[PDB]
């Protein structure tokens, strides 16, 4: 037998690799650059025409069984990291171009939460995904994943991209190079995604919940004459060359604010564990708390589990949660790999077993004899 | 313009001699050390420096207006000398590019307004695409395309380039006529 | 391919999956009589080559070696390809002034042997996983094993015989609190030199460091040397052993090596009536060929067609002869002035015939797409024959028709 | 719980509604397009006609297969994964679990209240499941009313015209003087 | 009886190992024609 | 069982089969690189 490939494509960036490996060999921005488009389309795209995302598909794994791995796709197996809830279509057309152009030996469905629990050894945790598109948790319990206590939120990577380009357009003071050392408002219309994307990650930190909590109610002015904490400097960044943007002090810790704003709902990335929690069998709460995994890249922002953790805790003290969950340990698990690629290693570690591979994986024999997938909804 | 190759038509004032054309325009500082064996064209304000060269081009070559093939300084601890560059056979450099670069392949498209570095070595059978910046000490392999202000592998060529580029490089030849 | 414009002019191929691709890009499949296109064949893996010092590793090597050259370096900062720089050696790149002493990585006394990636920090406890799973898998493999053959034998679980080393890893310990964000975050200028950009961070993705200081530079990545092979058709294509610095193909095959290639000479107007001038080179030695069909009426997808190309002209008998001629060598009297066509051939040269087509632009609004079916005497030689030992007039008598898609600029 | 699981679904088929107003338009969703399959696995076989349903805003959503797989989790609780009896056992349980004179009677006089009986071809599902648990050739009567959602009330309207219902309320001198137990009590 | 059907596969990916290696065969043959007219064109071209 | 040592024999016979379709590619392929090295010869004379 070959090692098997690991591939987990993503909104934003995919991971790419070889079983029984401490890392993922190619991460890159999920795109292709095709001819007469000047901006790269994006590969996974949900709800489109199939025939239009299998051209995609079928152009993004050919770069990745190639350019970025050097591998024949026919001679090895596949372990195809992908959410719980991915749209039925979506996964349904990633295995049908696995399967018919590339013809893969087997592909292993395998929920990136479950895969995320491997990497630490532990049996039973809770697992929070703060992705691109939307932050997911879903209970793990001793290797089955609990459906019944799901949830779900649009706070990740997406959501804070829209929240920074609002801000900098409101607050926009650009020096272009050409009488524009003053400051000048909304010289382009809007900003790329590529940009907005490196500006969070350098510029942009994640406050604490003392200082975090006076700037929500700052920013919202509830009946207080200048009631906010002293921002850091600001930052001036590089946009096409010759325009300099200055970057407000005021920008940077209060974009992050959106995850964990209340807003009325009391609908945040930090009470969706405690929702979650609280939902989950009364024997497993206990097992569940005291073992907490924060994969995904928007909790790579730096100083996100010191303020989830402190946020969950605060929120644990709220009247809605103090019954259940009120004398609860909440203590994090640091996984081996980093943040992002926590998903990836769970699934090399998986790969690494040949035995229980191909028994669980579903062979090209059976799909081509069949044409379906096997699903969590019903056959 | 869709496939056809279209009409270039030259002035009286150029030095055609034993099939090698030369524009009168573009100076060539340094006649002894750079050779032409072959039917090469030089377009009108191109330069070709004789700085301790040994400029050798294809059978069928062709350097487009405003465009210099200058050769390399090697810095050497022994002596501190300019390398003589070899332009390989049917070599498509063009318009308004920098050539700084030592040992240019043969059948090679070099783009547009495209700044290539100093000891810059190009392998057979690729192409520089329009606005790119090669390094100084790079290698680009044979089928490749390098673009970007990094100069990095953007993606591969067509398979038939060896067949197809004679063809592009003669009928420009046998379209580019005197008026 | 790209001074000229090959994407324009396109040909179509048969099979379940139809494309629009220029010739240059298709390949002609000799086992069968059907071009097929790049997407449609499948993709193999020959051989690797490192892009800076071009040395072909074999496929062993690149397993153990993670798809990397030993010697070559590529910059972090920016995406290119390293130098060694001496005083006792550090490595420098040329685009941007970045510096192996920069980051702080001590000067090595042998030139390429020194220079080294450190180990991932959370290797040792990857291994302790993995045999920790392994022997958990293989239980079950046994249990799985146990259960189906007893299935296989329908004995119902009957005892004939008696029925019925341990490797346990630590779980991991939870953190009561986590490291908070420290103080210095807080009232402190940050430069955007020091911190490094996404792209960069990701390039080395088993400790993506958010300082520049901590990024090390990666080796060099391996480029890959494709070779193509058929559904129905089994080799097509393929490459070399020493695929560095060589543009020599094992196995030439190419849709402009057997098709004859369609080219527009000559654009006229586009203002609503035209008449454009296109020629048709032969590749084959001596073969025959017809530009007849007009693509019949709502068949073989012809929804792009903006006009009604007329190409009314009968079968016209070009050759190639591979040989450096003279400007009108010599008239031949059947293939050229027999056929004089005035109205319809434009001119005909040595492997080169300009033929008239009457397009009716202005259709649409704008962007002019023409489409005709052209036909050729394709001498396969499918059937055994040693430099053309059997007669193969069967093999001739086939005439293979390429739907073509020609689109004026418009 | 259906409304909870038919949002689960509708993120499956790629369209999320993660807000709290969301929630309202996917029971909306669910009332107006959502029909009980006699056979359910046969239906995920076929291929759906995917029948557009329009949003508030406009925008259309082409719902599929998770129409009719969302409210079989009545029926069917242990698929999601809740430890339930459900819908057709709960009916036979509760039947069984009375006296075995009245089993037969209790069988031919079955009443469908409450609103989460109107799904499109509940009766012809229920009918179906009840018999496979219930004795063989038993008659087995499921009498929905045309007012499902408004019977309770009906209920309470014609009870409280009568005059008997004049003994049966509570005070509210009674509840000062007597205490708490008062309403608990006078219930029953 | 369990060694009989493990040796019988055995023997039958055996055989899919030599049907492929006949595919190959046939396929890498017609190529080594090819490689044959081409290394006998390159002497020709050695000597030219 | 004497069906499955007819079916063992002949997986022998067949295994010899691959030794030798395995020995005669191995030999084709040394005799093809030999050919690749002439050319190179045949390349230098060129480069020269
Ligand atoms: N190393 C990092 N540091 C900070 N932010 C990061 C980092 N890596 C990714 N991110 C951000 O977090 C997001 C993580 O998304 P990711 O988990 O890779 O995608 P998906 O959820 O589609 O699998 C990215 O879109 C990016 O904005
Ligand atoms: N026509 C309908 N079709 C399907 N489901 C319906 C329909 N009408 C109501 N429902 C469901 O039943 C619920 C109404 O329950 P209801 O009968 O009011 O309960 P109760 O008896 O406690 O008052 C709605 O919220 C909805 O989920
Ligand atoms: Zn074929
Ligand atoms: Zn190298
Ligand atoms: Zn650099």
């Amino acid at each position: 037998e070959k090692t098997a490939v690991v591939i987990d494509l993503g909104e934003a960036f995919t991971k790419c690799g070889f079983a029984g490996e401490t890392g993922p060999r190619c991460i890159i921005p999920s795109v292709i650059k095709k001819a007469g488009m000047p901006k790269p389309i994006k590969v996974v795209q949900y709800n489109i025409n199939t025939e239009e995302l299998y051209s995609y598909l079928k152009e993004f794994i050919h770069i990745l069984y190639f350019r970025h791995l050097l591998v024949n796709p026919r001679d090895r197996r596949v372990v195809v990291i992908e959410s719980v809830l991915c749209p039925s279509h979506f996964r349904e057309t990633l295995t049908r171009v696995l399967f018919k152009y590339f013809e893969v030996p087997s592909v292993l469905l395998a929920p990136s939460h479950l895969m995320a629990l491997l990497t630490l050894g532990i049996n039973s945790a809770m697992v929070l995904d703060c992705g691109y598109r939307e932050s997911l948790v879903l209970p793990i319990y001793e290797g089955i994943p609990v459906l019944n206590c799901w949830g779900a939120l649009p706070l990740g990577g997406k959501a804070l991209h829209k929240e920074l380009e609002t801000q900098l357009l409101e607050q926009c003071t650009v020096d272009t190079g050409a009488a524009k050392e003053q400051s000048l408002p909304s010289v382009m219309g809007s900003i790329p995604e590529g940009v907005l994307e490196d500006i969070k990650v350098r510029t942009c930190f994640v406050s604490d919940l003392t200082r975090g909590l006076k700037i929500q109610a700052a920013k919202f002015n509830i009946d207080g004459n200048t009631e906010r904490p002293s921002p850091p400097p600001n930052v001036d960044y590089p946009l096409d060359g010759e325009k300099i943007l200055h970057v407000l002090g005021s920008i940077r810790d209060s974009v992050v604010e959106i995850l964990f704003e209340q807003d009325n709902e009391e609908k945040s990335v930090a009470t969706l564990i405690l929702d979650s929690l609280m939902q989950c069998p009364i024997d497993t709460r206990k097992q569940l708390a005291e073992n907490l995994v924060i994969i995904g890249g928007t909790s790579m922002l730096p100083g996100f589990l010191h303020r989830l953790l402190a946020e969950i805790r605060y929120l644990v003290e709220k009247p809605k949660y103090k019954k259940t969950l009120g004398t609860k340990t909440f203590r994090i698990h640091t996984p081996p790999a980093k943040a992002n690629c926590v998903a990836w290693l769970g699934g090399a570690i998986f790969g690494a077993l040949q035995d229980i591979l191909g028994s669980r994986s579903v062979s090209k024999e059976y799909y081509n004899q069949t044409g379906r997938i096997p699903d969590w909804c019903s056959l | 313009m869709e496939l056809g190759e279209l009409l270039y038509n030259k002035s009286e004032y150029i030095e055609t001699a034993s099939g090698n054309k030369v524009s009168r325009q573009s100076v060539l500082c340094g006649s002894q050390n750079i050779v032409l064996n072959g039917k090469t064209i030089v377009m009108n304000d191109c330069i070709i420096r004789g700085d301790l060269a040994n400029v050798r081009v294809g059978r069928h070559c062709v350097v487009k207006s405003r465009s210099v093939i200058r050769p390399p300084f090697k810095k050497f601890s022994k002596g501190v000398a300019f390398f003589p560059l070899h332009i390989g056979d049917h070599v498509f450099i063009e318009e308004d590019c920098v050539v700084n670069a030592a040992q240019i392949g043969s059948y090679v498209h070099v783009g547009k307004n495209c700044v290539i570095g100093r000891r810059c070595v190009l392998k057979d059978c690729c192409k520089i695409l329009d606005n790119t910046v090669l390094p100084p000490e790079t290698v680009v392999p044979p089928f490749t395309v390098f673009s970007g202000c990094p100069g990095l592998f953007s993606g591969e060529l067509p398979e038939c380039t060896q067949e197809l580029m004679i063809d592009v490089t003669k009928s420009y030849y046998q379209k580019f006529l005197p008026l | 391919a790209s001074l000229l414009q090959s994407e324009r002019v396109l040909y179509l191929v048969q099979g379940e999956k139809k494309v629009r691709a220029p010739l240059s890009q298709l390949y002609f499949c000799r086992y069968c009589s059907e071009l097929r296109s790049l997407e449609c064949v499948s993709h193999e893996v020959d051989s690797h080559y490192c892009p800076s010092c071009l040395e072909n590793m074999p496929s062993a090597e690149a397993k153990l070696k993670k798809n990397r050259c030993a010697n070559c370096f590529d910059c972090p900062g920016c995406m290119h390809t390293l130098s060694t720089r001496a005083t006792a050696y550090y490595l420098a790149c040329g685009f941007c002034r970045w510096t192996s002493r920069d980051v702080g990585m001590a000067d090595k006394s042998v030139a390429s042997g020194g220079w080294q990636e450190p180990d991932h920090p959370h290797t040792q406890r990857m291994n302790k996983l993995i045999e920790y799973y392994q022997q958990l898998a293989q239980k079950e493999k046994v249990e799985r094993d146990r259960k189906k053959l007893a299935r296989r034998r329908n004995y119902m679980p009957l005892a004939f015989s008696q029925h019925t080393k341990e490797i346990k890893i630590e779980p991991a310990q939870a953190v009561d609190e986590v490291e908070p964000l420290p103080e210095d975050y807080y009232t402190r200028p940050v430069n955007l030199t020091e911190v490094t950009t996404l792209q960069q961070r990701l390039l080395q993705p088993d400790f993506q460091p958010i300082c520049a200081s901590q990024l090390y530079p990666r080796h060099k990545h391996l480029l890959i040397k494709r070779s193509l092979r058929c559904r129905q058709c089994e080799h097509n294509l393929s490459k070399p052993e020493f695929n560095p610095t060589s543009i020599k193909f094992k196995i030439q095959l190419v849709a402009v090596n057997y098709i004859p290639e369609v080219r527009i000479m000559s654009i006229p107007n586009l203002r609503y009536m035209k008449e454009s001038q296109v020629l048709l080179t032969l590749t084959n030695p001596v073969e025959n060929l017809t530009h007849v069909t007009l693509l019949e009426c709502e068949e073989g997808d012809p929804d792009d067609t903006n006009s009604t190309a007329k190409v009314s002209v009968p079968p016209t008998e070009l050759v190639l002869a591979g040989k450096d001629a003279a400007a009108e060598y010599d008239e031949l009297a059947e293939p050229q002035d027999f056929p004089d066509d005035p109205d319809v051939v434009a001119f005909r040269k040595a492997n080169k015939v300009g033929v008239f087509i009457k397009v009716t632009p202005q259709r649409e609004e704008g962007d002019v797409t023409v489409c005709f079916k052209l036909k050729h005497d394709f001498k396969n030689l499918a059937a055994p024959i040693r430099p053309v030992e059997e007669a193969d007039p069967g093999a001739e008598v086939s005439w293979l028709t390429q739907h073509v898609e020609l689109s004026l600029g418009p | 719980d259906v409304s909870r699981f038919l949002r689960l679904y509708l993120r499956k088929e790629g369209y999320d509604f993660h807000s709290s107003s969301e929630f309202e338009i996917v029971k909306a969703i669910k009332e107006r397009a959502c029909y009980l399959s006699i056979n359910p696995q046969k239906d995920e076989t076929l291929e759906t006609e995917k029948a557009q349903y329009y949003l508030p805003d406009g925008s259309t959503i082409e719902i599929g297969p998770s129409r009719f797989r969302a409210p079989e989790l009545l029926f069917r609780p242990d698929l999601i994964g809740e430890e339930s009896e459900g819908i057709h056992e709960v009916l036979v349980f509760a039947i069984q679990k009375s006296d075995m004179d009245l089993r037969r009677t209790l069988f031919s006089n079955i009443v469908l209240s409450g609103g989460s009986t109107l799904f499109k071809g509940f009766g012809d599902r229920l009918l179906s499941e009840v018999k496979k648990l219930a004795p063989k050739d038993v008659k087995i009567r499921i009498s929905a009313p045309q007012e499902r959602l408004y019977s309770t009330w009906i209920g309470g309207s014609i009870l409280a015209s009568l005059d008997t219902f004049k003994k049966m309320w509570v005070s509210k001198k009674e509840y000062e003087e007597d205490g708490a137990r008062s309403i608990h009590r006078k219930t029953f | 009886q369990d060694r009989v059907l493990i040796l019988e596969r055995q023997g039958h990916d055996k055989d899919l190992q030599l049907h492929q290696s006949q595919l190959e065969l046939q396929e890498v043959r017609l190529s080594y024609r090819q490689l044959q007219x081409x290394x006998x064109x390159x002497x020709x071209x050695x000597x030219x």
